[PDB]
């Protein structure tokens, strides 16, 4: 059936937490049974969900929003608990303060009076800025106008939450393997989760827009990477209604020529995958070095800004990603920034514009730099090779002895996840050197894996020297998005991407964190003017870029060939947050026969045409909600 | 938002 969607997910979640999990293995499991107050249309729109109508007041401080009415939530079971209020979001935020969200850092600045609710200097939750008027009236107040504010509320910590469920649940709440222990207001409910195995959703035939629903159920089987041609296996044979394809598949030719008019080319995403930098690594249970000596060389080397540089020149992107694209396509993925270079304009000149005027000061290197995506700006082997000879005498004037050996943890059930990493150690090794730097490449189970960096519970934990297992995609439309969680008061992400998880370490004042702290601060003040306030950020940007602390590679997702049965661009389109088609499902279509590539194309010229135009109109509708 | 890029799905 048509109206059966079945795919795939790749991680178990820890949690049904959506108010505090900054893990995308949540939003998987909780975005098509929550709503927020908005969705995304298919052209990216805001779209009316929870909230029916919005309004701001004319200095910019003051959002409040009309709850639709009749909005219930539901057990996993389909039987009506309670109706959606306003009090639900006054309870959504006290519940990601109270339990601490790992993704409090979009609202403990905005918010006003949460900054201080947070810490305990005040006590009441009736001083933080989210106040239930009354039953279908939500009031929010912010510390300083914020343009990209509704854009926040597509992201899950501004979901609601009811607390009499809440409480009835207590600990059991949000088990990530019951159901039952969560309530639903979204187009589907969530029906079964088993580990290492399956998510399933069933429609919500009681949901206020099932108009919009065009899938009846929703089945993703659990893929650990194991097998990449399943996929394909089981979109042909009618189980899967999608399918990413690898190009490095023994099988793809037979696939290629069977699927030629079919197989198409998805944009890059907007998230960013790459290489992080331990600067600051604490345990070694995963390593081949075998001295004390080893490890302090490895350590010394980590906070040479010249030796992170030479293995950011000296990483070939292009044959990274064709370890997952194959040859032919690999450059289509290749990112050169954190941010997506496109991600913000300021007038004519893109974000990625803004950083490589800036870029150069640090050095004529950046000269001439290409941060556009679908190329490789960054590799250069002999930029690479001069600035090894830079940290090389630096090192060895302090006793360092070489080779550096540079732990990479892989888990070992995703074959193109160590075939990237060994064409990372390929790329290292044959510029720099063996007799220079070693990749050690660190095999270990999916769950040994999964321990050391995406749910690493700390800064200990981070198990490695670097390492490329976890993305970061952007939660809301602003550059703040992207570079506050390196700061070095965000240990939540802090652990994640650059090893440390405090933010006085010795190691976070060597590489020289603190003043891309002060860059980061100084554009977040700017709300007065949006171009000013991007070409701050493209400072703090080029800071990053030229630190090399973290190893921008590919695009996280997309820039990739597929197979579909989805009616072309009838998904939800979203640049950041939690409503975007890759996670939730209202509005897709789906159809009998395999889309053709000439059919998308088609679909894709006809919907950018309709896209600028639907974007402009929901611009200048805009100034009709300043009341 | 954190994700895991083991496999890319999409």
């Amino acid at each position: 059936a048509p109206k059966a969607y079945g795919y795939v997910y790749t991680a178990d979640p820890e949690t049904l937490d959506y108010l505090i999990s900054s893990k995308n293995s949540t939003t998987v499991v909780t975005s098509n049974g929550i709503d927020g107050l908005f969705t995304n249309d298919n052209y990216g729109n805001l779209a009316p969900a929870v909230a029916e109508d919005w309004e701001v007041s004319k200095d910019g401080l003051t959002y409040t929003y009309k709850i639709r009415k009749g909005v219930k939530w539901f057990t996993s079971d389909g039987e009506e608990y309670a109706e959606v209020t306003a009090k639900d979001f006054v309870n959504g935020l006290k519940h990601a303060a109270d339990k601490k969200s790992e993704a409090m850092y979009l609202a403990e600045n905005s918010v006003k009076g949460l900054a201080d609710y947070l810490s305990g200097t005040s006590t009441d939750f009736s001083t933080v800025g989210v106040k239930a008027v009354d039953d279908y009236t939500l009031q929010y107040t912010l510390n300083q106008p914020e343009p990209f504010w509704n854009s926040k509320l597509t992201y899950s910590i501004f979901w609601p939450l009811n607390e009499e469920f809440e409480t009835s649940k207590g600990s059991d709440f949000a088990k990530p393997t019951d159901p039952t222990s969560l309530l639903y207001n979204g187009p589907f409910l969530l029906k079964g989760l088993t580990a290492k195995s399956s998510v399933e959703f069933v429609k919500n035939e009681q949901y206020w827009d099932k108009e919009n629903v065009h899938l009846d159920t929703i089945n993703l089987a659990y893929y650990d990477g194991s097998d990449q041609e399943s996929l394909e296996r089981n979109f042909t044979s009618g189980a899967y209604s999608y399918a990413r394809l690898y190009p490095t598949s023994s099988n793809y030719s037979k696939v290629a020529e069977e699927y030629k008019d079919n197989i198409y080319y998805t944009q890059s995403g907007s998230g960013i995958a790459g290489l992080g930098v331990n600067i600051d690594r604490q345990s070694y249970n995963y390593t081949s070095k075998t001295t004390d000596s080893e490890k302090v060389a490895t350590k010394k080397a980590l906070l040479n800004k010249d030796f992170r540089q030479a293995l950011n020149f000296a990483l070939d992107r292009s044959a990274y990603s064709a370890q997952i694209n194959g040859k032919d396509g690999a450059a289509l993925a290749v990112r050169n920034l954190f941010v997506k270079p496109d991600f913000v304009s300021a007038g004519e000149k893109t974000f990625g514009d803004l950083v490589a005027a800036q870029l150069p000061a640090y050095g004529d290197e950046w000269k001439g730099v290409n941060l556009a995506d679908g190329q490789d700006g960054l590799f250069n082997a002999d930029k690479a090779k001069a600035e090894f000879a830079k940290a090389k005498k630096a090192l060895e004037a302090d006793g360092v002895q070489f080779p550096i050996h540079l732990d990479v943890p892989v888990d070992q059930a995703s074959k193109n996840y160590i075939s990237r990493i060994q064409s990372f150690k390929q790329s290292v090794e044959t510029v720099l050197g063996v007799e220079n730097v070693v990749v050690d490449i660190q095999q270990m189970t999916s769950d040994e894996f999964l321990n050391i960096t995406y749910y690493a519970a700390n800064a200990s934990s981070e198990d490695w020297d670097v390492s490329g297992g976890v993305s970061w995609g952007p939660d809301y439309q602003d550059p703040s998005t992207y570079l506050d969680i390196l700061k070095t008061t965000s240990s939540e992400t802090t652990k994640t991407y650059l090893g440390f998880d405090n933010p006085n370490s010795p190691s976070v004042v060597q590489v020289g964190l603190k003043e891309y702290d002060k860059l980061v601060d100084e554009a977040a003040r700017e709300t007065s003017d949006l171009n000013v306030r991007y070409e701050k950020y493209a400072a703090a940007q080029a800071w990053l870029t030229d630190s090399s602390l973290f190893i921008p590679a590919m695009a996280s997702s997309g820039a990739a060939p597929v197979l579909s049965r989805i009616v072309p661009f009838t998904g939800a389109s979203a640049q950041t947050g939690s409503k975007g088609s890759d996670v939730y499902f209202k509005y897709l279509k789906s159809q009998d026969k395999v889309v053709t590539k000439e059919e998308y194309e088609k679909a894709r010229e006809k919907w950018l045409k309709e896209k600028a135009e639907s974007n402009e109109k929901a611009q200048k509708e805009l100034a009709s909600h300043v009341k | 938002a954190k994700t895991i890029k083991i496999t890319q799905t999409r």
